[PDB]
RNA sequence: AUGGUGAACUAUGCCUGAAUAGGGUGAAGCCAGAGGAAACUCUGGUGGAGGCUCGUAGCGGUUCUGACGUGCAAAUCGAUC
RNA sequence: UUCAAAUGAGAACUUUGAAGACUGAAGUGGGGAAAGGUUCCACGUCAACAGCAGUUGGACGUGGGUUAGUCGAUCCUAAGAGAUGGGGAAGCUCCGUUUCAAAGGCCUGAUUUUAUGCAGGCCACCAUCGAAAGGGAAUCCGGUUAAGAUUCCGGAACCUGGAUAUGGAUUCUUCACGGUAACGUAACUGAAUGUGGAGACGUCGGCGCGAGCCCUGGGAGGAGUUAUCUUUUCUUCUUAACAGCUUAUCACCCCGGAAUUGGUUUAUCCGGAGAUGGGGUCUUAUGGCUGGAAGAGGCCAGCACCUUUGCUGGCUCCGGUGCGCUUGUGACGGCCCGUGAAAAUCCACAGGAAGGAAUAGUUUUCAUGCCAGGUCGUACUGAUAACCGCAGCAGGUCUCCAAGGUGAACAGCCUCUAGUUGAUAGAAUAAUGUAGAUAAGGGAAGUCGGCAAAAUAGAUCCGUAACUUCGGGAUAAGGAUUGGCUCUAAGGGUCGGGUACGAUCAACUUAGAACUGGUACGGACAAGGGGAAUCUGACUGUCUAAUUAAAACAUAGCAUUGCGAUGGUCAGAAAGUGAUGUUGACGCAAU
């Protein structure tokens, strides 16, 4: 039968991301020479909503170490920093909220933001709203910093990579119903093409493997293989499990 | 003709009306009108010594 | 004169979504629509602008914050935390 | 269509000129033997396609 | 009763295709196209409109004099006075806080 | 365009080289609230634009007249 | 089977434009007032909320299993919706 | 639809006159976008074509007709398209678009062999196509044609480029003064570089103001009606872009220093971070008066004469009103897990390289002056006949302007302006039809089934159950009232009052009381049937264009799965390829 709609979703045509009025990518500061060595300062200039984001930017502005200009950057917003703060950036910057430091600059417990994954990728983990990353532990010989990401996952990164100080703001976004299928409507119409859904229980079976029957049923296994191949991955693809989750979660 | 007697009240019974009182004339559009003429019967009145600020004042939230 | 035993803000759904789900979006609503006091000027002038943003009418502070809130807990006590921590460092 | 490109009128043009009867005075040549001209086209029966 | 058309050919009722109704010389209504009304020049500080300054759109200021585009203070057609005010103080204050902190820390440098 | 009132100017005007032709206009009007009156309006065409002078009393109008500068080529009414 | 041509219909996304009589309802916020030992409770206004409602244009196409059914028409017409 | 005339061999059907109607400003009116392509217009004219006709035509024949510095295109950028160094591919070609690239051009200085070599310092922005509705330099009125006109003619402007002289301003304190201040101005030097603004932005609600329209008094005119009545009915009384002065909610400055808290919006917001008060400053939307400009246009009267067609007179004035209508705009307010383009282009500021006077310099952001503005489109239709449906097809096809009455109303019904009066025709009125109505008594007995039809309906007042997520259910149900005329009562504005009232002008709203009629009155139009339950989907929403609109799909809500980027899911023949990704677990993907 027909290539089913998951398989479509990949060659991005109806499929692509809803760009036109981003504010631009997020993203720390080029690490130069001054935030490797000193600090740098600039002033949160704006903080400002990003449609299709659900945390609000900073506008932050510094000056320029090799020419007279001002450089411009698009921050993150973490809760609490604010239009005309001071914002410091730098292996010797100050522990504060909205500053940016070095893992390895910050002791244990310390709660930063958009971090990157190696030192210099200007910005990587947690950076949706509300979320953080806990520093946990260092390793000062090859310098290493471990942490624990909003997922539960703990890693261990270099000590040079970056990240800021506080969380990222808008926080709690989800624990609000959207009550209409409207708001669904207008939520998605700034992201991407993904709403509304249909079942593929509810298709026949050019359509999908889960379609036809003169019932609505699966008729296998939801729980798909890895190994399985384009076409055949749609349910609960890799399963270790399945079934209400029980008992209380959360990594031991 | 007709204009007259209705400015005489002619032609005004319930017989005669279809919308409804307030497509007519809007109960709002009553109480700004009757709003604006007691703030500023205060605001003269004040502003000639007949009352006293502190009068007014309450005359004001209480209008 | 009371207009409603309990809906408040809530009335404009009318009777749809489910009275649990018009609770949730009450509480949340009255959060986000609520003036808030303005920590530089110290008039409660602050209204929410978009999930996050909170700005002062007056002296036009932004202050980034909670989805509906000015200050979320998480938020606060993270600030102490590096108040704390940050208290070891020069100390 | 009201508000045309040179090449669009310069067809237009090119096709008022084409519609004319035949000139008589050819039926009268020599071995002519085109009796009336075949290819005369109609706005209300025969569209340009541009 | 004396109805109007568009003067141009577009027919639709777009930003740039706004009509006025006047009436001529010869006693009829007429059409007139409109140009989209200008803004009020900003505050590069604040942000509020900055008085004394002409509003025009914008490449209808290269057709107006000098003395539209100005006040005659410091930063006169840029920023708002206020806006102006907190510069200098600020500035002066910094300035003066810099010697300040170099003959506090000086004492520190040969006290200790 | 242009309104002048300024008879001195008006003269300065009636002599620039530009100035080719000019016109006067003759407007029966009324005056405050009872009777009419003779206004006179003094138009020279400059290049770029058409300066226009009236002078409201039919003294001044006379004398004004007869200054006009005798190569002016006054079109009357 | 091989190689080509179509998104002028239509499905969906994107960019840029445009359009939508008149009514009914009366949500937050706000003013004044009344009771009560207290906690607190009531009344009248104001305001103008909603994938709210009556209903045109719009968009749709429910019933007559109406018209037509070698048609006005290879899907239309009328009433009702 | 009708009478008559004219024309013609011929007239139900052409032209003109008369009459009767219609569309009824949500148009059968006045223009446009797509599309057509001469259909426009004149003259001639009927073989075919316009399912009767034809003297008529969107037909046939022959000609005429589309005028721009300012209206568009052209320029800019949007989704997106797409060259180039390159990388894949046997290859047609696929990828990538600033990429693993030695990616280029400006300002003036150096020349006084001379024409443009090198001397500085920059600037590293790295194609280009992509909007006749987005952005955007500048034009208006009157007249004129068989058919063009914001395009010609008349008159009056404005922009852009280029030239430049004269005046003014500035300077011996060189690059202006004034004002405490907001800031004023006719001017008032300013390279590199930097920075700010404008361009530039959602939607709804009430309120305020403008414009045009609507209603209306006086007056000066023309028309209509006049047995009778009506100081009456209809109509004309207009003012462009542009320019001078003036004009504003907002905002801001100075004085001042606030509890007895004041000020204040219809809408409860503001003040020691300086209110209320007084006095000033600013934007110029918009309006006023004047210039343009009465010479125009509009309406009349009085003579002239086959003619081109004139000639001469007058008058074109002063006011009122508002929850009116449409549109514009402002100050605000609601709303969002939605917060509602970009670029060209224009200005400003910070900076201070440089250049510049007293025996005479500086100045074209002040005034006035001179020259030039190419190229293509411009006719007409835009639809019950100019487009698409084989056609002059009851279908389909984006849009602006919008008068009076009734009435809540852009509804229906009647009307003014404009436009139509086209659709084969005549004679009869059998059956059976289609479409529109009515029926005594009974009242669903008809039928699978109340299918069809009938009943109900507006507004004011009264009255309103179960149940409920407390929001509803609800116009629940159920009732009364409603015309005409004639009265009373309540609801407002503007003014002067030493430091209690008076006088005046202008609006339907609501309630009550008489009188009155064949008991009628939402009098046509317009306008909900209601109730009790079972099944079923929560709801609003969605689909089988053309036999299924549903209980099917969606949805919010609930729950499960995968994944920390050297990744999950997915694309590709391959790749220095691609979607999610301007993304990061409050996330993306999959059920
Ligand atoms: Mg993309
Ligand atoms: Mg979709
Ligand atoms: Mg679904
Ligand atoms: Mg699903
Ligand atoms: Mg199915
Ligand atoms: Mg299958
Ligand atoms: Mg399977
Ligand atoms: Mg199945
Ligand atoms: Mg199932
Ligand atoms: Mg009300
Ligand atoms: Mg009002
Ligand atoms: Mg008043
Ligand atoms: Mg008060
Ligand atoms: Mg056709
Ligand atoms: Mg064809
Ligand atoms: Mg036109
Ligand atoms: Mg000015
Ligand atoms: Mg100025
Ligand atoms: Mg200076
Ligand atoms: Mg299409
Ligand atoms: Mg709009
Ligand atoms: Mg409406
Ligand atoms: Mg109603
Ligand atoms: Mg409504
Ligand atoms: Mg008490
Ligand atoms: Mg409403
Ligand atoms: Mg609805
Ligand atoms: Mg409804
Ligand atoms: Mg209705
Ligand atoms: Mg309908
Ligand atoms: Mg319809
Ligand atoms: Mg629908
Ligand atoms: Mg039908
Ligand atoms: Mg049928
Ligand atoms: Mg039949
Ligand atoms: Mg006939
Ligand atoms: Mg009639
Ligand atoms: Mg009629
Ligand atoms: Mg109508
Ligand atoms: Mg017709
Ligand atoms: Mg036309
Ligand atoms: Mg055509
Ligand atoms: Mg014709
Ligand atoms: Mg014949
Ligand atoms: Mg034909
Ligand atoms: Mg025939
Ligand atoms: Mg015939
Ligand atoms: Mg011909
Ligand atoms: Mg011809
Ligand atoms: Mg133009
Ligand atoms: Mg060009
Ligand atoms: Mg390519
Ligand atoms: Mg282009
Ligand atoms: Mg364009
Ligand atoms: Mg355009
Ligand atoms: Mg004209
Ligand atoms: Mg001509
Ligand atoms: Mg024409
Ligand atoms: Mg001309
Ligand atoms: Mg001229
Ligand atoms: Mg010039
Ligand atoms: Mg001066
Ligand atoms: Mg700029
Ligand atoms: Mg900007
Ligand atoms: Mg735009
Ligand atoms: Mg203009
Ligand atoms: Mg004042
Ligand atoms: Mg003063
Ligand atoms: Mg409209
Ligand atoms: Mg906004
Ligand atoms: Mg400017
Ligand atoms: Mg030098
Ligand atoms: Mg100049
Ligand atoms: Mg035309
Ligand atoms: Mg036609
Ligand atoms: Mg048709
Ligand atoms: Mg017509
Ligand atoms: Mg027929
Ligand atoms: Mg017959
Ligand atoms: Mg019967
Ligand atoms: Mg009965
Ligand atoms: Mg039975
Ligand atoms: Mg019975
Ligand atoms: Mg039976
Ligand atoms: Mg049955
Ligand atoms: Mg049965
Ligand atoms: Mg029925
Ligand atoms: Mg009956
Ligand atoms: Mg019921
Ligand atoms: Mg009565
Ligand atoms: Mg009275
Ligand atoms: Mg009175
Ligand atoms: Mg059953
Ligand atoms: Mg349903
Ligand atoms: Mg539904
Ligand atoms: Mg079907
Ligand atoms: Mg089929
Ligand atoms: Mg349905
Ligand atoms: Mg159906
Ligand atoms: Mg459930
Ligand atoms: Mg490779
Ligand atoms: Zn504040």
């Amino acid at each position: 039968g027909r290539v089913i709609r998951n398989q479509r979703k990949g060659a991005g045509s109806i499929f692509t991301s809803h760009t036109r009025l981003r504010q631009g990518a997020a993203k720390l500061r080029t690490l130069d020479y001054a935030e490797r060595h000193g600090y740098i300062r600039g002033i949160v200039k704006q903080i400002v909503h990003d449609s299709g984001r659900g945390a609000p930017l900073a506008k932050v502005v510094f000056r320029d170490p090799y020419k007279y200009r001002l450089r411009e950057e698009i921050f993150i917003a973490n809760e609490g920093v604010h239009t005309g703060q001071f914002i410091y950036a730098g292996k010797k910057a100050s522990l504060n909220v909205g500053n940016v430091l070095p893992l390895g600059s910050v002791p244990e417990g310390t709660i930063v933001s958009n971090v990157e994954e190696k030192p210099g990728d200007r910005g990587a983990l947690a950076r949706a709203s509300g979320n953080y990353v806990i520093i946990i532990g260092h390793n000062p010989d090859e310098n290493k910093t471990r942490v624990r990401l909003p997922s539960g996952a703990k890693k261990v990164i270099s000590s040079d990579a970056r990240g800021v100080i506080g969380v990222i703001a808008g926080g709690g976004r989800v624990d609000k119903p959207l009550l209409k299928a409207g708001r669904a409507f207008h939520k998605y119409r700034l992201k991407r093409n993904s709403w509304p859904k249909t079942r593929g229980v509810a298709m026949n079976p050019v359509d999908h493997p889960h379609g036809g029957g003169n019932h609505q049923h699966i008729g296998k296994a939801s729980t798909i293989s890895r190994g399985a191949v384009s076409g055949q991955k749609a349910g609960l693809i890799a399963a270790r499990r399945t079934g209400l989750l029980r008992g209380s979660q959360k990594t031991q | 003709a007709h204009a007259q007697s209705k400015r005489e009240g002619r032609h005004s019974g319930y017989g005669k009306r279809k919308g409804t009182r307030e497509a007519r004339l809007p109960s709002q559009v009553v109480w700004i009108r009757r709003l604006r003429v007691l703030r500023r019967l205060l605001a003269k009145y004040r502003d000639a010594g007949k009352i006293d600020k502190h009068l007014y004042h309450v005359l004001y939230k209480e209008s | 004169a009371k207009r409603t035993k309990k809906v408040g803000i809530t009335g404009k759904y009318g009777v749809r979504y489910g009275s649990s789900l018009r609770r949730q979006v009450k509480k949340l609503e009255i959060q986000q629509h609520a003036r808030y006091d303005c920590s530089f000027c110290g008039k409660k002038t602050v209204k929410r602008g978009a999930a996050g943003i909170w700005t002062c009418s007056c002296c036009k502070k932004t202050v980034a914050g909670g989805a509906y809130t000015v200050s979320t807990a998480a938020a606060a006590t993270v600030r102490s935390t590096i108040r704390r921590l940050r208290e070891m460092v020069e100390a | 269509a009201a508000q045309k490109s040179f090449r669009i009128k310069q067809k237009m043009a090119k096709a008022k000129k084409q519609n004319r009867p035949l000139p008589q005075w050819i039926r009268l040549r020599t071995n002519n033997t085109i009796r009336y001209n075949a290819k005369r086209r109609n706005w209300r029966r025969t569209k340009m396609n541009i | 009763a004396q109805r109007v058309t568009f003067r141009r050919r577009n027919p639709y009722n777009t930003r740039s295709n706004k009509i006025k109704v006047v009436k001529t010389p010869g006693g009829i209504l007429r059409a007139q196209h409109v140009k989209k009304l200008a803004t009020r020049p900003k505050c590069g500080d604040c942000g509020s409109a900055l008085q004394g300054i002409s509003t025009l759109r914008p490449r209808q200021y290269a057709t107006v004099s000098k003395t539209h585009k100005t006040v005659s203070r410091a930063y006169g057609g840029s920023r708002c006075a206020n806006c102006v005010k907190e510069r200098i103080i600020r500035a002066f204050l910094i300035e003066e806080q810099k010697i300040v902190k170099k003959v506090v820390k000086e004492q520190t440098e040969a006290a200790k | 365009a242009r309104e002048i009132t300024d008879i001195k100017q008006f003269l300065e005007l009636t002599r620039r080289a530009d100035v080719k032709t000019a016109t006067v206009k003759i407007n029966k009007k009324l005056n405050k609230a009872g009777k009419p009156f003779r206004q006179t309006k003094f138009k020279v065409r400059g290049s770029s634009s058409l300066y226009t002078l009236v002078i409201n009393d039919a003294g001044k109008a006379k004398k004004l007249i007869q200054s006009l500068p005798p190569t002016l080529k006054v079109n009357r009414l």
